[PDB]
């Protein structure tokens, strides 16, 4: 358990680094936001199982429920960004500086 | 909460599964139910600031049951001291620790 | 352990057939053989260019309905509760809002593919 | 002794898969007023082995535009998951006994869609990319209803264990209390396995060969072995779930023989269906599943939630 | 009241999937209300004994708690045997 | 959007903060933060043009990333203590990561660069919602854990926000940016006093809301986004100049207007705790707000900028705005200093 | 004719019965002539472990009855 | 078998390292499937079952959609792979070096606290009702229908509203 | 800080009930109705005390009655009992419902004989 949380927590940090360090595609930054959901879900699942807290096992499911909605809303926005410039490159989303 | 509506209406939307010692399905206690139930009863009514000092005994025990830092430390020391003796050659485990016990029942 | 063994055995067979397929035949490689196929003529452009998805709205509506499966799959355990009235009422509502959500999308031409 | 038990699963299945290719070509034959294979061996029985040997001596293809890592992985994954779907099947005792077998079947089946996607995408050809994007469309079509149909049937069974379906159907097929879900279940399995009138990922008429157009030789052979293994499994699964074979604890040989007869018969109906109908349009496959099956499946889910409640017929947990 | 029959016959002719879907949806919400068995679903689930029935200390003011399980007192599952 | 969508979307926008505010469990507090994030997105991007799409995208990736960090705190805390609420014994680093994430959600500097741009790409009424109602949910979480917050992180964020909000707003000709930087500066005041007296953070929030609401309503009257657009008010709605000016001075903290009360009481309570240096810089940089608020007042009520010919048609027509709420919020947001003792406590 | 399909359909049939029959017998051959014990819940797994410990040969399927007390 | 869980969490870590370097979303979707599968095996090792297979099921349908969106909106002529660019290839290799270093280092200065390589396996399952019957994670997750019904209201409403949310976002 | 008090290995010695689970399960219903008072006190001790060291006497009376109960069957109904549990052992879930015929014979031995 000790070794697992450290590896899981560092997994969350790597995805937070991935999310905070953009490249071209906006879709790739969306997949890092799913790397974070997966890390958090696995931590919560292991925590609840290790402590035998069955009443907390609903909570990991809601994380998946409220993580899909973001993935859906994120993908819906990615469609509107593509319908404007023909790609999902972030460097195009810069009109608002002025 | 910031708007104690649940407390006002007397309902419980999410108040009843806040901690380990809460009710579980089919009356299955959680790990460290005894310790947590002690800590929450110790720190009840005296407030957070008093509880941080006057229920330190209950809390440090619950923290030890939940995370077992001292237990792993202690069992690390016993196994590491035995590793040292066996390399020198001053200790051979018993038969019941080397896979040759007379099993119970 | 068994379930790990049986699947490595499956993987090793799939690998083993893969190796035999590549190192057994007599291979004669030249550029015109290894070009991509397109009904006898040269491709006019790479196949990595964007490919419009005319059912994208249904694709993301699959995600929302996919997670609503994750909420109905605990039901076999849930019909074992004493609080049968509660379990049933929550189940009926859940399926009914999935249906109400589906009806709204259906009537909004959401299930129709974009032309 | 467990390794010998793998042999008596993976080998009979692979032999049975091959002859399904022969039975397909002869049943399609006689349904078309011809004879199908009957020269390569007595009544063609050696024709499957000729095709296999020829395909593994055919030169394999490494197209210049291809992504080789996924190009190779995809057929390997395909045949692995086809064989892995079999280890939990109780006949009547399974090789691997899983509490949530039904989910293992659902999850393994879904992951096998990525062999179609990755192979098609890795081919870097237009016809193979059309085939892959039909695999995406086909899965979005049948996935939602297929899981819910299973949920409805399992509320009469009590668990996700496959071995408990044997005990549910001790006195009656689940086909009777559930024939509306069996009808919808059966059509899903034709969509799950890319079988006519739903062979849209391949679809030789419109796409030259779809996702595996750039595959030749032994790598292409693995894709087919996977396709025909799945046919037997999905019909074998349908036989357990809905047509429960006779189970006597003293005659386990009876259950297997009866299980086989119904699995063969259902496998034939896949070949019968392929000879009888035109191919769906893959946009119309979505409309079939979302505008017909899904409204019915949600209602049946709500019917079967309430049904054990108002008859006091809740299945036992164990 | 007169036009509805025309509509329902119309839908039943050309849209039986939806007419079947609404009927089954609505029939599933009525059947628990009127069945004379809906009450046993809870009772049977409550009568399934997963946890150990931890005995209570007999102080002396327990005239309706059995001493031995084969006593004529306590909850009985006769209604379930004869169900 | 059809009435069903509005009812569903506007209910969800309202629902989010009420779930966060009424919830004992942290995961339900997080759930409310998700409802607000998801349901505001369609509202922001309703006009569907290149600028609102960028605005709705920058907002989504910012607020989703901040959500994941908050959730990590809620989960690392459940690992440490087996409970779904922050305790006095919660690890220190768990609390700080919650603070930085929530400030990222509020727009506090240095996590602020998103807010002025998002406010710029969206319509005025959704800027009102975003700069007001959307701040209550993150703030209600923070007020629930004020005994635990590290004051050094809170004061560096507040000092930064007061400086950046002042400097940022000084360079802006777009009204929507002037409102975003106005927001950033005021959040600095709410946050600076949070670990000491959370009641004063609610006073400063409420007074800011009733000042920021009519100001948006005033710009929504003629749909005026620039300093030159708002300069035409003397020839369009001259009846509005008397209350625009006071509200701008009130937003500036000038006495004897209601907006002096929040700064004055926060400074007073900060120095009850010996927070002299921070308090002095805060008040000294709040002076810069008044300069670019004064510049706006110069352009609108204290001078008459050149007007155009087509504005004569505008005068022949009859307006049905503003409503009865604008007048009520204008008076209460400016002429209520003599009721100060009834507002603080 | 159509019955010429049977030679292949019969092979496929024999093949599909070997899995079920071979697994049932192999389980009896590796579990002392009894069905492989199923353990769905922890309680049943405990019974197997106890049976393994009291057997005397470290095999759960070597049952001991009243001979042993 | 004592290193089993440690290896699964180590594989999970890499899958998110590869994911963080962000090659073409075709491969980023491949890392999420393998991390999703690896993570599923961890929840299984710790005694879960329903939670393990669900996160695997849900992420199988998510990457199916994500694949469809990549080929339509996030695809360029020369998709990047982990070996495509020398600089990314450097940080994937270097990233693996660091973990071999951080684990070895942090294991040196505490020996038990964080990483206890000396005692991998000894501390995986703490307690377990050996004579239990009702302990599957499904029973805990199923409490949403009786005890934590509030969880399901917000979850159901989240999905219900989302259909309305996306139909308006994507509307022409 | 304290020293956990553990009983010595000779405080934990009793005569074991070394019979397989099928043997217990075949005799489980009668045994529950015969060793009930002894059994019901150990469980009360265990839930009241929340300590296994405090009930190492009631728990040796559990083994006392379990062995007596089996000695009464090894002296009146050995063969009807041995046919029953040997048939209960075959099933992979040891289900009663496959042995209702042997079960009947064992019941009609204890009833008349005991
Ligand atoms: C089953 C197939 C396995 C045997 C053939 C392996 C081919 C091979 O690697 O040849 C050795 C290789 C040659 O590989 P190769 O290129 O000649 O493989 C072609 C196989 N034949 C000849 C049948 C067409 O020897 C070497 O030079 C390197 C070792
Ligand atoms: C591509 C490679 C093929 C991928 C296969 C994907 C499908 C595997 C799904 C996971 C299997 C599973 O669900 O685990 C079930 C089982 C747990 O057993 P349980 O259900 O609790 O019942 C008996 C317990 N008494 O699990 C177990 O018994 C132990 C865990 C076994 C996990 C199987 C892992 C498959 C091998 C992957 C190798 C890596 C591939 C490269
Ligand atoms: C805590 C609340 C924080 C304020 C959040 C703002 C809520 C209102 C959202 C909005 O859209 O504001 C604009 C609203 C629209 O009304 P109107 O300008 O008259 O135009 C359409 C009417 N036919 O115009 C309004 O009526 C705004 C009234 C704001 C009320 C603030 C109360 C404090
Ligand atoms: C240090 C070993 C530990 C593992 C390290 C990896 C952790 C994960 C980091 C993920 C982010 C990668 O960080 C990366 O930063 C570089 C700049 O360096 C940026 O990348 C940008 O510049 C680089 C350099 O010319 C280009 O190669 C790249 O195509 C471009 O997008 C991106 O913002 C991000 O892709
Ligand atoms: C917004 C979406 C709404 C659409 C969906 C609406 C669904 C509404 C469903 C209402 C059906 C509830 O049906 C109700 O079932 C419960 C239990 O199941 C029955 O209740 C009965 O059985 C239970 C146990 O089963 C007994 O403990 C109880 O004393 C008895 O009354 C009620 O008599 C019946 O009325
Ligand atoms: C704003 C909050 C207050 C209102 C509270 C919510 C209740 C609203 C009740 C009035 C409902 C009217 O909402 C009604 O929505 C439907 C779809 O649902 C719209 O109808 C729409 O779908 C139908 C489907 O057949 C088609 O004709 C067409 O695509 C479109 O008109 C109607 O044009 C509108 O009349
Ligand atoms: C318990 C539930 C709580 C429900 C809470 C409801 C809060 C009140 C919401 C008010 C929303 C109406 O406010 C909003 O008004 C503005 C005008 O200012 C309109 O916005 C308008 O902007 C410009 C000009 O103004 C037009 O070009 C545009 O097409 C139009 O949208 C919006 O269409 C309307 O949505
Ligand atoms: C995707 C890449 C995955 C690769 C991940 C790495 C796999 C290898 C696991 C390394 C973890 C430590 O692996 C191994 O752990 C054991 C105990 O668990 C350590 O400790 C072992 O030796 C020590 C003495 O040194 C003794 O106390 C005892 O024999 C045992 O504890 C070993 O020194 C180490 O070799
Ligand atoms: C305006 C927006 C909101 C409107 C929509 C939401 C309406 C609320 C619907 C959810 C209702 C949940 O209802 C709430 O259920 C919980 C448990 O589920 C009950 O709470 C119960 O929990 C457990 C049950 O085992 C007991 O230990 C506890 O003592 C008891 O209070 C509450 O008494 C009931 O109020």
């Amino acid at each position: 358990m000790p070794s697992t949380f450290f590896n899981l927590t560092m997994a969350f940090s790597l995805s937070l680094l991935g999310t905070l360090m953009f490249r071209s595609h906006l879709m790739s930054t969306l997949l890092c936001l799913e790397g974070m959901v997966l890390s958090l879900f696995i931590m919560t699942s292991v925590t609840s199982l290790n402590s035998n807290s069955m009443s907390s096992m609903p909570i990991p499911i809601t994380i998946l429920v409220f993580a899909a909605c973001e993935a859906a809303v994120g993908l819906a926005l990615l469609v509107k960004v593509s319908n404007t410039y023909g790609t999902d490159y972030v460097q195009n989303l810069n009109l608002l500086q002025c | 909460p910031f708007l104690d509506i649940q407390k006002k209406l007397g309902i419980s939307l999410d108040r009843h599964f806040m901690f380990l010692s809460a009710e579980q399905p089919y009356k299955n206690a959680a790990r460290c139910h005894a310790f947590e139930k002690e800590w929450i009863e110790c720190a009840h009514g005296i407030g957070g600031t008093r509880a941080k000092k006057e229920c330190k005994i209950e809390f440090d025990d619950f923290e030890e049951c939940l995370l077992r830092y001292k237990t792993m430390r202690r069992m690390h020391d016993i196994k590491k001291q035995r590793e040292k003796l066996m390399k020198e050659g001053k200790y051979t485990p018993p038969p019941h620790h080397s896979g040759r016990e007379e099993p119970r029942p | 352990m068994n379930l790990y063994t049986v699947i490595f055995i499956n993987i090793l067979l799939s690998l083993t057939l893969i190796l035999v397929a590549f190192w057994l035949p007599q291979m004669n490689l030249y550029s015109e053989k290894a070009n991509p196929y397109e009904c006898g003529f040269d491709p006019t452009s790479s196949a990595r260019l964007p490919f419009s998805m005319k059912f994208f709205l249904v694709a993301i509506t699959f995600l929302l309905f996919d997670l609503e499966i994750a909420l109905l799959l605990p039901l076999p355990w849930a019909i074992q509760t004493i609080k049968t009235s509660t379990m049933m009422i929550m189940a009926f509502i859940l399926v009914t809002i999935l249906s109400l959500g589906l009806a709204y999308e259906w009537t909004q031409k959401g299930l129709e593919w974009t032309e | 002794m467990f390794f010998i038990n793998i042999l008596t699963l993976l080998v009979p299945i692979l032999i049975a898969m091959a002859f399904l290719t022969l039975v397909e070509r002869k049943i399609l034959g006689y349904m078309q007023l011809r004879k199908g294979p009957n020269i390569v061996g007595p009544y063609g029985i050696l024709q499957p082995f000729a095709d296999a040997m020829k395909l593994f001596m055919k030169e394999p293809m490494r197209p210049l535009t291809t992504s080789m890592s996924l190009f190779i992985i995809a057929p390997t994954l395909s045949l692995t998951l086809a064989l892995s779907l079999w280890v939990p099947l109780p006949m009547p005792h399974p090789l691997i006994n899983l509490n949530l077998g039904i989910l293992f079947i659902l999850a393994t089946s879904s992951l096998s869609v990525y062999s179609i996607l990755w192979s098609g995408w890795a081919s870097n050809s237009k016809y193979s990319l059309f085939g892959a994007l039909r695999a995406v469309a086909q899965t979005i079509s049948y996935e939602v209803t297929m899981a819910i149909i299973l949920l409805s049937v399992l509320l009469m069974n009590g668990s996700y264990s496959l071995q408990t379906l044997i005990t549910t159907q001790e006195h009656m097929w689940l086909l009777l209390p559930a024939w509306p879900m069996a009808m919808m279940w059966f059509i899903s399995t034709l969509a799950e396995t890319n079988r006519a009138p739903f062979d849209l990922t391949e679809g030789e008429s419109e796409l030259v060969s779809g996702f595996n157009v750039e595959y030749a030789a032994g790598p292409f052979a693995l894709f087919f072995m996977a396709e025909y293994t799945n046919i037997i499994l999905m019909n074998a699964l349908t036989t357990i779930i809905f047509l429960g074979p006779l189970y006597y604890i003293n005659l386990p040989e009876l259950y297997s023989t009866n299980f086989m007869m119904e699995a063969l018969l259902l496998s034939s109906t896949f070949l019968w269906i392929r000879a009888s109908y035109p191919r769906f349009r893959y946009d119309q496959l979505m409309h079939l599943l979302w505008k017909n099956f899904l409204p019915l499946t949600l209602a049946l889910c709500m019917w079967h939630i309430s049904l054990p409640i108002f008859t006091a017929g809740v299945p036992p947990y164990m | 009241a007169g036009r509805i029959s025309a509509f329902l016959k119309n839908a039943w002719a050309k849209e039986p999937v939806l007419v079947v879907s609404f009927s089954v949806w609505g029939l599933a919400i009525i059947m628990p209300m009127i069945s004379p068995y809906t009450k046993y679903a809870s009772m049977i689930n409550k009568a399934t004994p997963y946890n150990y029935p931890v005995p209570v200390r007999d102080d002396g003011n327990m005239p309706d708690v059995p001493s031995h399980p084969q006593d004529p007192l306590g909850p009985s599952l006769d209604w379930l045997k004869n169900l | 959007m059809n009435p069903i969508t509005l009812a569903i979307i506007y209910f969800t926008i309202f629902l989010g903060p009420v779930i966060t505010m009424s919830s004992t469990n942290l995961m339900l507090m997080w759930v409310g933060l998700e409802f607000s994030l998801l349901a505001i997105i369609p509202m922001l991007i309703n006009k569907k043009n290149p600028r609102s799409t960028e605005a709705a995208t920058k907002y989504f990736v910012t607020q989703a990333t901040a959500s994941m960090i908050i959730l990590l705190a809620i989960v690392l805390n459940y690992k440490q203590l087996g409970t779904w609420m922050f305790q006095q014994q919660t690890n220190g680093l768990i609390l700080n990561m919650t603070l930085m994430a929530l400030s990222m959600k509020l727009g506090l500097a240095p996590f602020h660069f998103w807010l002025p741009e998002v406010t710029q790409g969206i319509p005025l009424h959704m800027g009102l919602i975003l700069l007001t109602w959307q701040k209550i949910a993150p703030l209600s979480i923070l007020i629930q854990i004020y005994p635990l917050l590290n004051s050094t992180i809170i004061l560096m964020l507040a000092i930064t926000s007061i400086f950046m909000g002042a400097w940022g707003g000084l360079n802006q000709t777009q009204m929507r940016k002037i409102m975003a930087y106005s927001s950033i500066a005021h959040m600095g005041w709410m946050l600076a006093i949070l670990p000491y007296n959370p009641s004063l953070t609610l006073l400063n929030l409420m007074i800011y809301i009733i000042l920021t609401a009519p100001m948006f309503m005033a710009l929504m009257l003629n749909n005026s986004m620039t300093i030159n657009s708002i300069s035409l008010l003397w020839n369009k709605t001259p009846a509005m100049l008397t209350m625009i000016s006071l509200m701008l001075l009130s937003l500036g903290g000038l006495p004897p207007l209601t907006g002096f009360l929040p700064k004055w009481i926060i400074i007073t309570e900060l120095m009850k705790n010996n927070c002299l240096i921070m308090a002095t810089l805060m008040a000294m940089m709040a002076l810069l707000n008044l300069f670019f608020y004064t510049r706006l007042i110069y352009s609108t009520s204290l001078t008459m900028f050149p007007t155009n010919n087509n504005s004569k048609m505008m005068t022949h027509q009859t307006k049905t705005k503003p409503n009865l709420m604008f007048s009520t919020l204008a008076i209460m947001s400016t002429m209520t200093l003599p009721l100060a003792p009834q507002l603080i406590t | 004719m159509w019955f010429e399909i049977l030679p292949g359909l019969a092979i496929m049939g024999v093949c599909l019965v070997i899995p079920g029959v071979s697994t049932a017998y192999i389980h009896k051959f590796t579990n002392g002539g009894k069905e492989k014990r199923v353990a769905r819940v922890q309680y049943q797994w405990y019974l197997m472990e106890r049976d393994r410990r009291i057997s005397g040969v470290n095999r759960y399927y070597v049952s001991k009855g009243l001979e042993n007390i | 078998m004592n290193n089993y869980i440690f290896v699964l969490s180590s594989l999970f870590l890499v899958g998110c390292l590869g994911l963080a370097l962000k090659p073409s979303p075709i491969y980023g979707g491949l890392g999420l499937i393998v991390s999703g599968f690896v993570g599923c095996l961890m929840v299984l090792g710790f005694g879960g079952s329903f939670l393990g297979l669900m996160v695997f099921l849900i992420y199988l349908g998510g990457m199916l959609v994500v694949f469809g969106y990549t080929t339509a909106m996030a695809t360029e002529e020369y998709p990047e792979t982990w070996g495509s660019n020398w600089l990314i290839l450097g940080f994937l290799v270097l990233g693996v070096i660091m973990e071999v270093f951080l684990i070895c280092v942090l294991n040196y200065y505490d020996e038990v606290g964080v990483i206890n390589l000396d005692g991998l396996g000894d501390w995986l399952m703490y307690e377990v009702d050996d004579v239990g019957v009702m302990l599957e994670g499904g029973i805990g997750v199923a409490a949403m229908y009786s005890c934590a019904t509030w969880m399901m209201v917000v979850a159901g409403w989240s999905l219900f509203a989302g259909i309305f949310i996306i139909i308006e976002i994507t509307r022409d | 800080p304290g020293i956990v008090e553990l009983p010595t290995l000779e405080e934990l010695k009793v005569e074991e009930v070394k019979v397989s689970s099928a043997v217990l399960k075949a005799a489980a219903h009668h045994y529950g109705a015969q060793c009930d008072k002894t059994n019901k006190e150990f469980m009360l001790c265990r839930w009241e005390e929340k300590d296994p060291r405090r009930c190492l006497k009631e728990g040796k009376l559990v083994n006392g009655c379990a062995l007596n109960f089996f000695r009464q069957i090894k002296s009146h109904c050995a063969e009807p009992f041995t046919e029953y549990w040997t048939c209960l052992d075959y099933s992979n879930m040891q289900l009663f419902r496959h042995c209702r015929q042997q079960q009947a014979k064992f019941d009609q031995c204890v009833l008349d004989k005991l």
